[PDB]
């Protein structure tokens, strides 16, 4: 029987360079 | 809130919220909420407490 409504709740060749990215 | 709803008053509310729901539109959650609480106070033998 003991209980009550509470708070504290969350929800109620190749020497070349190119293309590096 | 130092109380525990009385089984007859809840059941009564529900019977009239079933009726009421025909003319004025009612929130179905209130009936289902009640219905569920009525089942929590249901013993196989002796049905309701």
């Amino acid at each position: 029987c003991p209980q009550l409504q509470q708070y504290e709740m969350h929800g109620p060749e190749t020497v070349r360079k190119y293309f590096p990215e | 809130g130092r109380n525990q709803g009385n089984t007859w008053l809840t059941a009564f509310v529900l019977k009239t919220f079933a009726q009421a729901r025909a003319y004025i539109f009612i929130d179905e959650a209130h009936i289902t909420q009640a219905l569920i609480w009525l089942s929590q106070r249901q013993k196989d033998n002796g049905c309701f407490r």
